[PDB]
DNA sequence: TTTTCCTCGAA
RNA sequence: AUUGAAAGUUCUGUUUCGAAGAAAACC
């Protein structure tokens, strides 16, 4: 798992927020950035990297249209038969999982006689100013290139096992687009569920670092690493990406 | 018993949904009765139900139970908590139906040895000899704090578009912000103990051996709820959760702390605990408090800093 | 011969059960009316010596003409029969000559219950005057005897059995006398009937028939 | 004499059951006619009988009489108000039966000395020489107000279940809510007075001594009725009661106020009281009114606040 | 006797249900008559039945009675309050049926010596010689406060889903919010005292010895009701209760306070108590008031802070 | 705005 | 003081146990 908190400085949609002051609480209307305007950039960067490194890319997703496999017309264009029953569903997923990388890392849904679902392996949220915009991101790399539907083994899983390493490497590499004036950045790599503190407070890196060890001790974990960037301490996001790839 | 009250702050949120209208996804809303200076009023405010929390708790319990070697049922190994309500689950898991009332006890014990979830979370089977087992963890809705005259909550709708190169694509999602509060209760004294009344049946010694492990796992499971891992639409609507105030009480007698509505609900529950220990002839009463907002607390009460510390402390005792 | 009209506002109703399964009467018999009148004079006593038997404190008043009629709509119910007519109105006519106007008016303004204990009844107003004896064709509303000949259409006639004064003594049954009422059975109401009474008393625009 | 008209408001009520059908308890109801422009309607509306009120009044009188030292009969010490009606009751109490009519008064006095309830409540003895005595308090049915174009009275049925662990247990109860009205009469002047013509018999001096206390007790027994301590099923279906309007008149001649049906029944009874007092040559006639529903009253009336003040003023005069 | 009135504020609750229609679970509702400036109206509002409160009170009484060493019946040891109505309960407990009327007293004493529940809560046996014992605690429905012109209550339905991986699962639950009020009464002077009349029977001295302990336990049992431990569906629909106003009166004479409908039901009942002590020749009258909402109370009345204080003060006297 | 379900049991 | 006079259809009982509207999308 890779869980991170990012603070930004940048110098129209509005949303309501509940804000805390000494007198109590208030309701305010503040400009925001939607949670799907960030997923598109990440998925586009993933497409570019996967094509550059020889990984399979879907026919429709080769163009920057992420309809994926929602409609039967998309099924006809891509050229994959629709699922027949619940038992066949797993097979279908493998096929969908063996042609398009985006349908694996980012998840997908097909609705019809035998709907098939696969939740995203990357989870994002809205961007709210602390303007000092801040947000957080979460990824579970332990499930990339792993079938999620429950069923018997199907032919072709050997190719998935072979390509798992490159798929995970590409998914890790793809975060460079989202991470790219950065002010404060915290990244945590664990083997147990964990959520870093948001960037609402000036002193949050210390709090999450302190909580990391206690969480590892209480959850019977075996790996927990943290990385901090302020403008272990690094200088550029490229070094952080290289370290994440190496470790 | 371990009881507690928790106060949360969540922004730009949609964790619970309801049936959609047109191209609009609706956030759950409910009516609440509030007291102002002018009298009593009725309002409609967004809420979050109490069955998402139970689902998250049971999922974390399944994960921990499989991690530490405790048995886990077949269907509940998948995150599908039908438990043992229908006959299809019984056929899949491989447990015979109860014959009479006298056999009922046996059935429960058998079930009680195959899945921890059917033990901690309780279950129900309906038929010739219905068998019931109330959940050992009790949860409630997530309501915004009814403090003052103005509710600190808001709800709106947002507009989203799918992009395509051959138009022939538009939807709306409801988003809320609130100061959520909720209380919980878990009686660890009855975990891994049969609730049906009858005669002793072979297989309860193994039940007694695992009691410490089951209690430890059940206590460890609460980290998920106290940390904020529940709900849906977390892929693109990840909430910005935060903890503000928390009170946990460990007692040997029935007790319930004050709901986190009023700004002073820690002092009141501490005083009520001090008096209730005497009036009910108790022999144990401990309080743990987490305060991150700066409200009045009291005296003679342990003060912590995080949730892992509370989990460790509850495990130790 | 003098007369007095009295308007009564009943509280919840009235009920007088039949002699000898306890059905009730649609309208109170004259004996109940005479007793309600006598209450004003003999209050506080429940037994007197008539000379040979302890009959009742109302045996003395046994030569006063009294009739009554409805003025609203009520319902008869068997749930001991009862007549539910809350806030209703009743009109009772007292015709007599054995006492002066003062005695009749004082006794008439002192009526509190008709029937049994629970049947409270207020008095709204009374009017005292003189009556004229007639024998021609008349139109009447109050219930009369069976022997009164009727010329109209026999469409609103009910037949009941009442008792004479001989029923004022305990351990004895009043003599049976059949009466005819111009009443609609359901809902309860009263309608006018034209008759050719041999002897009737005009009492202010309503020819009360007696025989 | 003292007469009264009272208007009550009651919610979620069942003080008078009737013959149950199957597993359902039904309320007592009566038919009324409501006139409309189209025509007429026959509605069925809940009522409360008048015998239950008599039982409550007699029980309260028993309690007060035994507390202040007045004699109370053997059977009537228990709440079995059979009174000295049959030979068995007389044998239990120990009173000889009357021989002929002439001794009747004598017998009454003896009874009137042994029991207080037999005096205020009245009795009747059936036998060779019957002796009768009318009650000194009269109470009418409790029927809601037929005021205006609507009947504010509703009646429903509710579902209850008994829970068990060996199923082999379901009942239904009707609950009513209405705006009740009733009127009552009490002639304190005839209390402790024999009700038969004849020569004075020994023992009436004791009655003359006890008359003041007996009248005081009879007046005090009205507080229970006017406070709402009557009916049945009070353990689980305890009703909610409130007082809206009350007019009680103390006179020297027979008189009764207007029924509490019309929204204006206070003015009419004042006018009728004036006319009756003028025509009957009365010397004292006073009116006490408790007003809570804001109806018109008039002039020439004492205005009270509660029922205790009413009872005190009744005792004083 | 100890009487009282209590006001609660409850949100997002479903404590009592009724027969379901389709996939919808219905909350209990009842009609009420409310007086507005325009006249009188009939409305339908959610209510909580008065028998669940009795069940909660009796369960707490069982717990305390077993804790402190008082005897508890066999079937009542499990939380099944059939008591002694049927012959099967008598066969299980081991008590012979009464033979005639004269033996009746004996039977009660035996039943009165094995179960505190059959003593405090009253019971009924129907047969050749029926035996009745009225409950010593009296309760009623929980109704929203009928204050002003608008009822401060609301009821709605919510949509819930069960999750599966092989669709082949949807239900609806009614949820209410209200400002509930209810009143209670308990006569401790008759606890551990036989009610059937007869002759003295061996075994009453032991009853006299335990009278103080039985009264202590009965007064202690009220803590559950006054704290809010009752109702159903508490596992996932745990309500958010809160206490606003409470008045309790201890007297030696029958008395009932004002229902908690109007904003001024404390001053009125205190004045009524002050006058009623004088009118009925009483010798004891005490009042305790808890006021959290800030309404007029009065003068010369003790002001408390919690419920445990009230329990201790009730025990002391 | 598209797919799926849309209460079981024992009184 | 009226077919009137005297009368509690009253006591005893949880509608309870359990179940994510979740997955995909650029203003």
């Amino acid at each position: 798992m890779i869980s991170g908190s990012v603070r930004f400085l940048v110098n129209h949609r509005t949303a309501p927020v509940v804000l805390k002051t000494s007198t109590g609480y208030l309701v305010r209307y503040v400009p925001v950035i939607s949670g799907e305007a960030l997923a598109h950039a990440y998925q586009a960067s993933l497409v570019d990297i996967a094509k550059k490194e020889g990984l399979p890319v879907g026919s429709l997703s080769s163009q920057y249209e992420f309809i994926k496999f929602s409609t039967d017309e998309a099924l006809k264009i891509e050229g994959i038969k629709e699922p027949k029953d619940y038992n066949d569903a797993r097979r279908f997923e493998v096929e969908v999982m063996l042609k398009d990388v985006i349908a694996d890392v980012g998840g997908f849904m097909y609705a019809g006689g035998a709907p098939v679902r696969r939740t995203s392996r990357i989870k994002l949220g809205y961007m709210i100013p602390a303007a000092l915009y801040t947000f957080s991101f979460e990824l579970d790399e332990d499930l990339i290139a792993v079938p999620s539907t429950f069923g018997e083994k199907v032919k072709g899983e050997e190719e998935l096992e072979r390509q798992k390493a490159k798929r995970v490497k590409s998914a890790i590499k793809a975060l460079y687009s989202l991470l790219s004036k950065l002010m404060s950045l915290v990244v945590t790599k664990t083997d147990f569920p964990f959520m870093p503190e948001p960037a609402h407070d000036d002193d949050y890196i210390k709090t999450t670092i302190m909580r990391l060890g206690k969480a590892k001790g209480v959850l019977n974990g075996n790996l927990a690493k943290a990385y901090v960037i302020n403008n272990t301490v690094l200088s550029t996001v490229e070094d952080l990406v290289v370290k994440l790839e190496e470790e | 018993m371990i009881s507690g009250s928790v106060r949360f702050l969540v922004n730009l949120e949609s964790l619970n949904g309801v049936e959609s209208i047109g191209n609009l996804t609706k956030h759950r809303t409910a009516p609440v009765v509030l007291k102002t200076s002018t009298g009593y009023l009725v309002r409609y405010v967004p809420v979050i139900s109490g069955e998402a929390l139970a689902h998250a708790y049971q999922a974390s319990l399944v994960d921990i139970a499989k991690k530490e070697g405790l048995p886990v049922g077949s269907l509940s190994s998948q995150y599908e908590f039908i438990k043992f309500s229908t006959d299809e689950a019984l056929k899949i898991e491989g447990i015979k139906e109860p014959k009479d009332y006298n056999d009922a006890r046996r059935f429960e014990v058998e079930v009680m040895l195959k899945d921890v979830i059917a033990d901690v979370g309780g279950f129900m089977y309906a038929g010739g000899a219905p068998v019931r087992r109330t959940s050992r963890i009790k949860l409630g809705y997530m309501i915004p704090a009814l403090r003052g005259d103005e509710i600190p909550a808001q709800l709106e709708a947002q507009f989203h578009v799918r992009f395509s190169n051959k138009p022939v694509a538009i939807f709306n999602v409801e988003v809320s912000s609130a100061l959520y509060t909720f209380s919980f209760e878990l009686d660890e004294d009855l975990i891994a103990v049969p609730s049906t009344f009858g005669e002793k049946v072979k297989g309860e010694e193994e039940l007694e051996r695992q009691k410490a492990k089951r209690v430890k796992s059940a206590i460890k499971a609460l980290y998920s709820l106290l940390s904020g891992n529940f709900g849906g639409k977390r892929s693109r609507f990840l909430p910005s959760m935060k903890l503000m105030s928390l009170v946990v009480t460990k007692t040997d007698f029935p007790f319930m702390p004050e709901p986190a509505h009023d700004d002073d609900y820690i002092k009141t529950t501490i005083m009520r605990l001090g008096k209730a220990k005497g009036v009910l002839n108790g022999n144990l009463a401990k309080a743990y408090v987490i305060n991150n907002e700066g409200i009045e607390v009291g005296e003679g009460v342990t003060v912590l800093s995080t949730v892992e510390d509370l989990v460790v402390k509850l495990e130790e005792e | 011969m003098i007369y007095s009209k009295v308007f009564l506002k009943l509280h919840w109703g009235f009920s007088v059960v039949k002699p000898l399964a306890k059905p009730g009467f649609y309208l109170p018999p004259p004996t109940t009316l005479i007793g309600a009148l006598s209450y004003g004079k003999f209050r506080g006593v429940d037994n007197i010596n008539l000379g040979n038997v302890y009959g009742s404190p109302a045996y003395n008043f046994r030569n006063i003409m009294a009739t009554a009629r409805l003025e609203s709509e009520g319902v008869y119910t068997e749930d001991t029969g009862k007549v539910y007519i809350p806030n209703g109105r009743l009109v009772v006519v007292y015709v007599t000559d054995s006492i002066s106007k003062e005695e009749l008016e004082k006794l008439c303004w002192s009526i509190t219950r008709i029937g049994c204990k629970e049947c409270l009844a207020s008095v709204e107003n009374v009017e005292v005057g003189e009556a004229k004896k007639v024998s021609g064709r008349v139109k009447t509303r109050y219930y009369f005897r069976d022997t009164v000949k009727v010329v109209g259409r026999k469409e609103f006639l009910e037949y009941v059995t009442f008792w004479e004064e001989n029923g004022y003594i305990w351990g004895k049954e009043g003599s049976p006398v059949r009466y005819i009422l111009p009443i609609t059975t359901y809902p309860l109401a009263s309608k006018e009937v034209e008759v050719e009474a041999k002897e009737a008393y005009e009492v202010g625009g309503e020819y009360v028939v007696f025989s």
